[PDB]
């Protein structure tokens, strides 16, 4: 009765992964990221896949 | 009185009116951030003594002379991202919104 | 007295796979050159990637189109993997229109002047009814590294109309690269080293041109080593004093005190200029009044004072 007309607005935000964000497995191991290292610094096997 | 909602909001520049339609709510798909105005809602104020200062104010400016307030919902701090939907609903009997 | 490597026996395995051989190398230089080239190629290689798109009926990425089998968000992901080769330009616009039944691929993109789509079977959407249509305009750019859509702001200097979809850009044609070190086949020399660089791109760059680009980048970076050696801002201030329409009496007093600039006056607190001869209690108010009109109250403190 007191309300005459209503409007609602929804937002959509994409959260890219970043150092502070928490990541965990499914065996009780967890942790926070510490650095987003470039591709060329990750260790690579013989075939070159980092 | 009634709290009608319209795009025309006194004391707000054309920069903030770029993303509002003829009804007073942001277009669907407009990318927003910071504290941009979302819905243009006005709250009536009480004045029944038209002093000569108010008379000249109404003469040089619009009929309301910005008497009405502007209780417009703004994007809260730290919130960004494009809008998705607007969910206007209208009470029976009252003229329905344009959208 | 050092043998120079020569790019010989370059062979191509597939449309993406490639092997480049560097025949003459010294004892330890094989690993050094291989690592430097691999890091340079993986880090910074020129390439073309989709920057922004525009579909006809959509308003944002979180919507759907009637008649298509995929969301607009998904369509942006299939478009992000599209690889093109542009010649002589950097802002090529790729417009595609298709109607009917079946997947829509890059093969039906309108034939522009000089733009080569590396693979024409790259599906980007599917149509599911006869009478629906999809009309989109794709813009491709040239860059060097990873540039997220959110980070860039200069593209927002001119307002983007509602309907312009922003997609992240990768710009790196090299996906995988590994090197290997073996012994050269030269027998007249005692022991010589050869290097083979297995490189896997998206077909956008020539392996020989990629190696050349890495080499010239390294040479230009090293150019800085071969010769080491090396062994009052506000516009309201800094204004002429005779701009505050003061009285005649204050004009001569300021000259005697040598207040030739506005900012010098604003730094004087009220207890000290009163000792100036014939300043005047009412005249002092006039200086305060006009300076209050500009919003410049007496008693401020600055740090540096240039002569001009």
């Amino acid at each position: 009765p007191g309300v005459l007309k209503i409007v609602k607005v929804y937002l959509a935000v994409k959260r890219r992964i970043q150092p502070g964000d928490k990541m965990a497995g499914r065996h009780g191991n967890k942790g926070v990221i510490s650095k987003i290292n470039p591709i060329e610094d990750m260790p690579y096997d013989e075939n070159g896949t980092p | 009185g009634p709290e009608e909602i319209t795009a025309d909001i006194p004391n707000v520049g054309e920069a903030a009116l770029s993303k509002l339609d003829e009804s007073g709510i942001v277009y669907i798909g407009a990318e927003v951030t910071g504290g941009d105005i979302l819905v243009g809602k006005v709250t009536p104020k009480g004045e029944t003594q038209l002093t000569p200062e108010e008379k000249l104010l109404r003469a040089i400016f619009g009929e309301k002379a910005s008497d009405v307030k502007d209780s417009s919902l703004r994007v809260p701090n730290g919130v960004s991202g494009t809008v998705i939907d607007v969910q206007v609903f209208t009470r029976d009997g009252v003229e329905k919104d344009k959208r | 007295e050092f043998l120079k490597p020569r790019l010989v026996d370059i062979e191509q395995v597939s449309s993406t796979h490639a092997k480049v051989t560097l025949e003459p190398l010294e004892r330890g230089f094989g690993h050094t050159l291989g690592n430097a080239l691999r890091r340079i190629l993986l880090s910074s290689m020129p390439g073309c990637a989709v920057t922004e798109v525009e579909i006809d009926g959509v308003l944002h990425e979180y919507s759907t189109k009637e008649g298509v089998q995929e969301d607009i968000l998904e369509i942006l992901l299939n478009l992000k993997g599209l690889a093109v080769r542009v010649q002589g330009k950097d802002e090529v616009i790729l417009t595609l229109n298709k109607s009917g039944i079946g997947p829509v691929t890059a093969a039906d993109i309108t034939h522009d002047g000089d733009v080569e789509i590396v693979k024409p079977q790259h599906v980007i959407c599917h149509l599911t009814d006869e009478n629906a249509s999809i009309s989109m305009r794709i813009k491709v750019q040239r860059g060097r590294g990873y540039v997220p859509a959110s980070t860039r702001i200069h593209s927002e200097e001119d307002e983007r109309p509602i309907g312009r979809l922003l997609v992240d850009a990768c710009y790196s044609p090299v996906e995988r690269i590994a090197y290997n070190v073996e012994a050269a086949r030269v027998e007249q020399r005692t022991d010589l080293d050869k290097l083979v660089i297995e490189m896997e791109t998206n077909g956008t760059i020539d392996p020989e041109e990629a190696i050349r680009r890495a080499a010239t980048i390294l040479a230009e970076q090293l150019e800085a080593f071969v010769d080491l050696r090396d062994v009052e801002f506000d516009p309201i201030l800094l204004r002429p004093v005779d701009d505050l329409e003061l009285t005649v009496r204050s004009a001569n007093c300021l000259k005697a005190e040598a207040i030739h600039y506005i900012g010098d006056l604003v730094q004087r607190t009220e207890v000290e200029l009163l000792k100036t001869p014939n300043l005047g209690k009412k005249s002092l108010t006039e200086i305060k009044d006009v300076l209050a009109s500009r919003g410049l109250s007496l008693g401020m403190r600055l740090e540096n004072w240039p002569p001009a």
